[PDB]
RNA sequence: CAACGUUGAGUUUGGAACCCUGAACAGACUGCCGGUGAUAAGCCGGAGGAAGGUGAGGAUGACGUCAAGUCAUCAUGCCCCUUAUGCCCUGGGCGACACACGUGCUACAAUGGCCGGGACAAAGGGUCGCGAUCCCGCGAGGGUGAGCUAACCCCAAAAACCCGUCCUCAGUUCGGAUUGCAGGCUGCAACUCGCCUGCAUGAAGCCGGAAUCGCUAGUAAUCGCCGGUCAGCCAUACGGCGGUGAAUU
């Protein structure tokens, strides 16, 4: 079913086929599966009932665009506030504490 | 390569301890703080108003025994001719600081003073004596054999004398050792008599070691 | 439900210099005390070890700490 | 229901009754009361198979002692064990078993002898050294 | 190590003695005491105690040497000279133990 | 330093002491000599430099100079030596390791007939 | 072990079959030393190899073992400055040792799902003599019977 | 996988019990992963 | 009446036990035993060189025996005989009535 | 140990017969037998025995070496500073960051990962403390506070294991970095720099070149528990305790 927010859970369990999506991990799958909509089927197993249900629930909750452009605005405020995180996110240098001495390599990759 | 005290290799087989009491973990510090505190005075006083009189001293060891009512500190002493000659008896006098000193509440202490017989068959003396003639810039060699004579006709089965430092105020130290009759360090039933003391010299510090074997 | 932190000083002068109504500059070593909405629009030169770095409050500064804005160490290249 | 059949089988506690033994393997300990008849294996108020998890190997350590006899279908077994996991536990039931065994009679001494049945096991574990990772681990070791 | 550590610490023990009832009693009032606007003033009585009045602040050293670092606090001693009174046998109850 | 060497860990540590560029290239051309004619085997080139007396201590003036040769195969080529300047020290250390691989090289690497 | 040489240790009977050999067999597919989880695949492999053909599987082993067993390898020697591989002669315990490893090396190494549909595979296509494990025997071979000539013991 | 803070297991090493790993019956868990409905 | 006597070392806490369980035993009061309680014992571990060296420990423990006393009945005269008694510096007794 | 009944139990009975505790004592000495060996020490075997040839681990480290390490634990000769090279304070710093070298944790998965329901430890620590029960929170935690100066009460859930249900080969229900949002606690103070929670994010990484390290039996491997330091911790460290348990000479 490729409906759901405009992504392609293909083939699987119902749960770890939601989380495809960016916006849904393990906490909000199994809560909107296991309590709203009731039902643990494959994908293309799912009536269009349910299906119904999962897209108007999952539409409640924030997605691919929208998340990615509110944590991009988070980002883009703290590099323009000059404070010491936003530093940090422009340099390119770990900013939770993190010792810089030996491994960044994960953000040092960029 | 280094050995143990041999104090501490034997305790409770063939050594017993010095302060013989017991407390509950959270005293047991303060408790600790105490017996240092009167074991420091009591070795202060008898420091400085022995060598006024110009006399050795021993000072063997001090055992202390807390009991909930008295705590009673017996000095084992090689000469207590300095002590109890003077006016004011070291009893006494001692009673009224260590008693200053930890506390009188709840706790009054006792002073007892026990004569050991032998006084060059304990280490801690003779090497106080060594630390004497080695004070008095009497060559090593001399002060090392009149200790063996005088501790080999005073009753030891056996010993060894070591002594470390800038010997003659020559410039490279080093360390010189005898050993004297049969002086098993390993065996753990052999009564072990082991002593450390320090000499502040023109030249500066200088080491005493001291065994003494007193048989199984 | 927890309360925030400033420093006591700096809150009383910030109280003194809003009532006065003047913008002047306050010399503070409290790199931990909060920018509380009743300080915006004053110049605060904070400590940052040696010398006091001069920074200007807008709306976007509170819920932050100070010493964000006061870099201590000196870093350029290798 | 095994709760009564242990109580009603046995009015005397576990220390009264004429045939017991006592293993005791690792930290395990288990004190084991022999009866005569029919053949049940009551471990801690449950049953073998629950208990020992049915592991071949555990079962097969337990009914041994009773191999080298053939008394499978002649006694009835109960203990209690704590302490340790449950192989040891199921050691200590062989041993405490073997024991009770030459209680009850000692002409069954020489099949138990040679099979090795009557000996404590006295491997235990070996303490943490200083400086080490664990007991003979050394930690990983440059040369240079 | 210096003399004046071992000073400084003495001082931090007596102011902390002075204000210890006074730090118990702002703490219970913050604690139990709601209404944010009041606690601004409650913690601005907790901040006007010197510093060197907090509990925090205190630190064991070894009371023999006076040694910061290294201190077992059952005896108030550094490991060394625990380990040399433990040769002379001045603690009691203690005995090199091979388990 | 040496291309035919890019292979070789070449690491400069002042113990007490700081490190110069003359220091650097006179280390670069000693050792090197010493390496590069047996640099099929060799590994990691440790210096130390250890200065102490004049100045800084007792004693006469000493600069002493600690190097450590690996092989690909061998390990624990040590060679210690002590001596005016620097340079003396390296020239020395370096009079050194020429032996200490050459001789490596000799035992091994000659299809030496060793029947036993 | 320089000085002192090996003392025999009881060669146990796993608890189905009272078998020698199937115990070797779980004490050598041990890891992290959990033989509740050994057992078990170990007798599933039983089962599927029992599920795909009718001949006893107590029998297959032999055939398994027998068909992957090396009675000759070679070995490093050093003689005269020359290095020469010298074709030693292997011990029985070492023939069963080598089997069985070889067996369990191209069932870990298997394109499967499951371990015992591994060892039930190579097990069956050992009793066959149709797989790797006997294949790296008879390549042992190759390069014992190539290196004949180095043995001055024959 | 053991540097999970949102597994049991990774909760277990890091030494905080948390929403993954209980402290006791009647503390709320993640929402059930329950039902399931094969039938044949 | 129970009695704790909690001391370091063996010698001197089962001599004073001898020493309380007689003086309880000539006074004609029941005793329930000298009761041996589970030896609690302390590890510290300590670095033996004063810098660097890490691998070398010094262990050192300490041990704590426990000893309980039951007496019974208590007489006047078992309170006083057990009142009255001397008991060697290095023992601790607690009295729980 | 049994009973009465309860999950709070009692101190409510008997037993000292099992276990456990900890004190005394016995036991292992090539002591016995056989075979070997100049008779000798011993070496191969056998009996009894819980244990057999230092039964198993631990403390134990000679004369000395390296002018090894440490004047920053402590002590000290000599030199030097003494309105400063000493002392009080608030901020920084020891936590920086192109890289290089070493010790460790987690991994790359079905001998596996997730969920649910069941079972078995040891040793520790705990009155400025450990904190059951109950109540509010999805949750860290918050309110309440029995019992316990500890074979009594609490930390306390042991986890691997097992019976079931899902995934059965994927850069995935693998692995979890990084990073945002919202919070909790300690503490006068958590930005530099604490720890923990919830939602979201979902990097590398398909067992690793040359080389190299650890291990001879309750060992390796693998699973967790506790301690000390400690207001809170950077603990994956260090010191311990037990669970499961090999292959090889
Ligand atoms: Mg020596
Ligand atoms: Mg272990
Ligand atoms: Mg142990
Ligand atoms: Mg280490
Ligand atoms: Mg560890
Ligand atoms: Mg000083
Ligand atoms: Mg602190
Ligand atoms: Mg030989
Ligand atoms: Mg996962
Ligand atoms: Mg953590
Ligand atoms: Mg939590
Ligand atoms: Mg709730
Ligand atoms: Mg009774
Ligand atoms: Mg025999
Ligand atoms: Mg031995
Ligand atoms: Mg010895
Ligand atoms: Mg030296
Ligand atoms: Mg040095
Ligand atoms: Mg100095
Ligand atoms: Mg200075
Ligand atoms: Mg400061
Ligand atoms: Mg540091
Ligand atoms: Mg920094
Ligand atoms: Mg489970
Ligand atoms: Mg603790
Ligand atoms: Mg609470
Ligand atoms: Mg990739
Ligand atoms: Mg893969
Ligand atoms: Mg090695
Ligand atoms: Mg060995
Ligand atoms: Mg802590
Ligand atoms: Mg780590």
């Amino acid at each position: 079913v490729r409906v759901g927010n405009v992504e392609i859970p293909n083939n699987k369990r119902v749960e770890y086929s939601l989380q495809y999506i960016h916006g849904i991990g393990r906490s909000r799958a199994r809560q909107i599966l296991c309590d709203l909509t009731l039902e643990n089927k494959l994908t293309k197993e799912l009536s269009e009932d349910e299906l119904l249900q999962v897209r108007d629930e999952v539409t409640k909750y924030m997605i691919e665009g929208d998340l990615r452009r509110f944590n991009a605005i988070a980002i883009r405020r703290l590099k323009e506030i000059q404070c010491y995180r936003g530093v940090r996110h422009i340099q390119g240098l770990p900013c939770r504490g993190q010792r810089t001495k030996n491994n960044c390599r994960t953000l040092k990759r960029g | 390569g280094q050995k143990i005290n041999p104090l501490g290799f034997r305790l409770g087989t063939t050594q017993s301890h010095y302060s013989l009491w017991f407390s509950q973990p959270k005293n047991y510090a303060e408790g600790l703080q105490e017996d240092q505190k009167i074991r420091d005075c009591i070795k202060n006083y008898v420091q400085k108003n022995t060598k006024t009189s110009s006399g050795v001293e021993g000072i063997a060891r001090i055992e202390i025994q807390k009991r909930i009512d008295l705590i009673q500190v017996i000095i084992h002493m090689g000469f207590p001719k300095l002590l109890i000659e003077n006016r004011p008896q070291g009893v006494e006098d001692l009673k009224i600081n260590v008693q200053k000193e930890l506390n009188c509440v709840n706790r009054k202490l006792n002073i007892a003073i026990t004569r050991i017989a032998k006084p060059y068959g304990d280490p801690n003396i003779l090497a106080e004596f060594i630390a004497g003639q080695l004070k008095s810039r009497v060559s090593f060699r001399k002060a090392m054999k009149k200790a063996i004579e005088l501790t080999e006709q005073a009753d030891t089965k056996g010993i060894q004398i070591q002594i470390a430092g800038r010997i003659d105020g020559k410039e490279i130290a080093r360390i010189e050792w005898i050993r004297e009759g049969r002086v098993p360090l390993q065996t753990i039933r052999a009564k072990i008599d082991y002593c450390a003391y320090t000499v502040r010299t023109i030249y500066g510090v200088l080491g005493i070691k001291i065994w003494i074997f007193m048989g199984e | 439900k927890k309360n925030p932190f400033v420093a006591n000083h700096l809150l009383r002068k910030i109280e003194k210099l809003n009532k006065k109504a003047e913008k002047e500059i306050i010399v503070t070593w409290s790199r931990a005390s909060t920018i509380i909405p009743t300080m915006i629009g004053h110049t605060i030169a904070i400590h940052n070890g040696r010398e006091h770095l001069p920074i200007y409050i807008t709306d976007r500064m509170v819920g932050h700490k100070l010493g964000e804005f006061a870099p201590t160490l000196n870093f350029r290249g290798h | 229901d095994l709760e009564k059949f242990v109580k009603s089988r046995l009015p005397g506690g576990f220390a009264a009754q004429t045939v017991i033994g006592t293993g005791r393997r690792k930290c395990a300990i288990a004190r084991v009361v022999l009866q005569e008849g029919t053949g049940k294996f009551i471990i801690n108020y449950r049953d073998a198979k629950e208990y020992l998890q049915g592991n071949p190997l555990w079962l097969q350590y337990v009914k041994t002692p009773l191999a080298t006899l053939g008394y499978e279908t002649n006694y009835d077994v109960f203990v209690k064990a704590h302490g340790g996991g449950l192989s040891g536990q199921a050691q200590a039931i062989s041993l405490g078993v073997a024991r009770a065994l030459l209680k009850v009679s000692a002409s069954h001494r020489a099949p138990l002898k040679q099979e090795g049945l009557l000996t404590r096991d006295s491997r235990i574990v070996e303490r943490k050294k200083p400086g080490l990772k664990k007991a003979r681990k050394a930690p990983q070791f440059s040369k240079r | 190590a210096r003399k004046s550590l071992i000073q400084r610490e003495k001082k931090r023990r007596n102011l902390e003695q002075k204000y210890h009832l006074i730090r118990r009693s702002s703490k219970q009032e913050i604690r139990k005491v709601t209404s944010l606007s009041d606690k601004w003033e409650i913690h601005g009585k907790l901040q006007s105690p010197p510093r060197n009045s907090a509990p925090a602040r205190l630190h064991r050293r070894c009371f023999l040497t006076g040694r910061p670092r290294a201190n077992i606090r059952d005896f108030g001693l550094s490991g060394h000279i625990l380990r040399e009174m433990v040769h002379t046998c001045l603690l009691p109850g203690a005995t090199r133990s091979s388990w | 330093w040496d291309g035919p060497l890019s292979s070789v860990k070449l690491i400069l540590q002042g113990r007490n002491l700081e490190v110069s560029d003359n220091v650097r290239s006179h280390v670069e051309d000693k050792v090197g000599k010493s390496v590069a004619k047996h640099s099929h085997l060799v590994r990691e080139v440790d210096v130390r430099l250890s200065a102490r007396g004049g100045d800084l201590s007792k004693g006469p003036k000493l600069r002493r100079c600690e190097v450590t040769l690996f092989t690909k195969r061998h390990g624990v080529i040590r060679a210690e030596e002590d001596a005016e300047s620097l340079y003396s020290s390296i020239d020395l250390v370096s009079s050194i390791i020429q032996r200490k691989l050459r001789k490596i090289k000799d035992k091994v690497s000659d299809h030496g007939r060793h029947m036993k | 072990s320089r000085r002192g040489t090996v003392e025999e240790k009881t060669a146990k009977s796993d608890p189905i079959y009272r078998n020698r050999l199937v115990n070797m067999l779980v004490n050598r597919i041990l890891k992290h030393g959990k033989k509740s989880l050994a057992y078990q695949i170990l007798y599933r492999a039983v089962k599927k190899i029992q599920q795909k053909t009718e001949t006893n599987p107590l029998s297959v082993l032999r055939q398994a073992i027998r068909g992957v067993t090396p009675d000759i390898a070679v070995k490093a020697r050093r003689v005269g400055g020359s290095t020469h591989q010298v074709p030693i002669e292997i011990g029985s315990t070492q023939g069963k040792a080598l089997a069985i490893r070889w067996l369990l090396g191209a069932a870990r190494k298997r394109p499967g799902r499951n371990m015992a549909f591994k060892l039930s595979s190579e097990l069956v296509d050992a009793a066959k003599g149709s797989g790797d494990a006997v294949r790296k025997k008879e390549e042992t071979h190759r390069m014992a019977e190539a290196n004949r000539a180095f043995a001055h013991f024959r | 996988g053991r540097g999970d803070r949102k597994t049991a297991k990774g909760k277990r090493f890091n030494h905080s019990f948390g929403n993954a790993r209980p402290k006791n019956k009647n503390k709320g868990r993640g929402p059930p992963k329950a039902p399931i409905f094969p039938k044949g | 009446i129970r009695i704790k006597l909690r001391s370091y070392w063996v010698p001197l806490i089962e001599d004073s036990c001898k020493q309380i369980m007689d003086a309880a035993r000539t006074t004609n009061a029941k005793i329930m035993g000298p009761v041996p309680l589970p030896t609690k014992k302390r590890i510290y571990c300590v670095l033996k060189s004063p810098h660097v060296h890490k691998d070398a420990r010094f262990h050192f423990e300490i041990r704590t025996h426990q000893r309980l006393i039951d007496i019974l009945y208590p007489t006047a005269q078992t309170i006083d005989s057990l009142m009255q008694l001397d008991l060697p510096a290095g023992v601790d007794v607690e009295v729980k009535l």
